[PDB]
């Protein structure tokens, strides 16, 4: 009784997860409900905060008893689902006053089965809170364009401004090289479509080294959701097969 | 120093 | 004069890439029935037996039996210089303190001829009597090297436990511990077999496992022989013509 | 107004320039006129030189109402380079009221735009004259071959002899593992040779591979040779100009 | 530590 | 000493 137990047939969403997290959290609350996983952590520095959610509806199977919250060595995690290959069935399973966390690998059409037990640790969280937000603009575009982006930006330098307008967003940054601007334009003609939603322009600045962080999700998703307002973070989302989501928040620099 | 995500979207 | 003519010269290619991580320097004992190599590693822990009989090779000649003291990584370096689809020629003389290495593009005008400097090598070899193991498992070579490959993130030694039905792979460390079982299939290269007297169970150093593993490419099968208290055999064939073994002592 | 603007559809052309020099020399001038753009710098240790040669007819539209010498920090060029994709349109373009220079870079049918603002630098630099001749032995071949051929006998020495006949080509080293050679006979995948006399030249090896860093601009490459004369290697750049690299032949 | 020697003794 | 390249090819400019 009080047992917790998930099978997810796709394994390599559950990698693809863990490596678009474990370099900018150590270590994390994964709150288990009925409802499905929830992890919510600002990285040491406060500046960037993860918001994962992964629906119970997602998994072949899922069952949980009671509430509870593990707390994992996001590096500890990764390098025991680097033991799974991409098909495998990933079960997992803990009981509610444990000190483990028992992760299953089903090979596909094979009788192959690997089983790990990694260890759980206490953890002192905040618990953050987002309100509903309306946001002055939202760009829907391809991810890895926004990874490209990012990626060549900050070989011009440490601070990307994105500006969102009629024509469309434009990413700029300047440095001891020159500068640079790229203007991604609203596509006229699915997933190669940029779009942009915008109520009032704006133009903020950000750190590209922690968007550098959060493009490591690119291989979640074909698209990204940049939403900005002018005195608020920026929230980057990238979404989760059909059961869920991994969103950035990004503090503005000044 | 910084601006923080604390700074717009508090802990409760 | 010994000259060996190996039209699939890409056999050489990956028996020296599974051999130069383990072994620096061997002497290779060549004579009219074939190549042979026998050598330790510098630790003692492992030791590495080749076989390349004189039938696998398209032409092979051999007066009088020679052993060349060869330095691994050099030979290595040599052999990268030749292309996967290369004919290649093995010669020496009998008084002569070089190795020369002949390789033939296939379908191209172009040849190279390299020499390489031998050297003076007094090796220990040991009598390894022939012998009835306890288990015998025969599994896709792939899968073994990635099992090796992955439990080495958990722990430095692997607890290999054979009995009638599978065999099953274990590490512990800092992380955790993990276990991976491989059932016998009764249904081909991507069989698990398992020929069984008495279970065993023993435990080894992740560390030479993977250096073993350098010899994937020559099979798409490998076999695993165990007794109590005896050395660990993994064993891949080479096509026709012979065999590569390796041989780990048990950890305390 | 802009009084230089060159755009320039096949894109990764100027991509391809940056890689191949960038490792060799370090800074350079731009020499833009109305007849293109030429580029000349010895490598600092004077020893080899390179001269590019794009023809402003070779650009899809080309202006330019005065001579200009730009000194660029190759690096950098190329790091923003590296933010042009393969397929994109470039242009360059300088105003006279600046000392940046600007690219812009036009993905195809998507939009996407990009305009860099690169700092130039201050360069005093001597011109060299080379002077026109014919050379005892020209080489044509693969350009891939050649760049093979330089990073293997790279593990065999630091030199290369270059032995030119009218039946093939020759090359070889000698270092401490042993020796090699590569023969390759006259047959784009063509190697042919125009020999005058037969010509037997040293070269040292480590800039070789410098220059084989401009494959990817062309199939294949061109050795021009003569005694006591320094070596031409030459990538044509189809529908622009070429790259030729040219390397004094070294003694003992 | 165990080494193959303690097995298969040098012989030559 | 090494051979250089202004060993053969003159300075113009």
């Amino acid at each position: 009784p009080h047992m917790f137990e998930a099978r997810l047939v796709q394994g390599s969403i559950l990698k693809k997860v863990l490596e678009a997290l474990k370099d900018l959290i150590n270590e994390a609350c994964w709150d288990i409900s009925s409802s499905g996983v929830n992890l919510q952590s600002m990285d040491s520095s406060h500046v960037s905060l993860v918001q994962l959610t992964l629906r119970s509806e997602g998994f072949d199977t899922y069952r949980c008893d009671r509430n509870l919250a593990m707390g994992v060595n996001l590096t500890s995690m990764s390098k025991i689902l680097k033991c799974a290959g991409n098909e495998d069935i990933i079960t997992l399973r803990a009981e509610d006053n444990a000190d483990t966390l028992a992760l299953v690998f089903e090979a596909p059409n094979q009788e192959k089965v690997s089983d790990y037990e990694m260890k759980l640790m206490d953890l002192d969280v905040e618990q953050l809170g987002i309100p509903e937000q309306e946001y002055s603009c939202v760009v829907k575009m391809p991810s890895g364009e926004f990874a490209r982006i990012c990626r060549d930006l900050s070989h011009i330098g440490d601070a990307v401004v994105i500006s969102c307008a009629k024509d469309g967003v434009k990413f700029s940054a300047s440095g001891e090289l020159g500068n640079g601007n790229i203007k991604l334009s609203q596509t006229s003609n699915e997933e190669e479509a940029v779009t942009i939603e915008m109520n009032e322009p704006v133009q903020l600045t950000f750190a590209l080294r922690y968007l550098n962080f959060f493009t490591k999700a690119t291989p979640l998703s074909s698209t990204v959701t940049l939403s900005m307002s002018a005195d608020v973070p920026l929230v980057v989302e990238y979404k989760i097969a059909d059961m869920g989501h991994l969103k950035y928040y990004l503090a503005p620099k000044i | 120093r910084k601006r923080l995500i604390t700074d717009s979207y508090p802990v409760v």
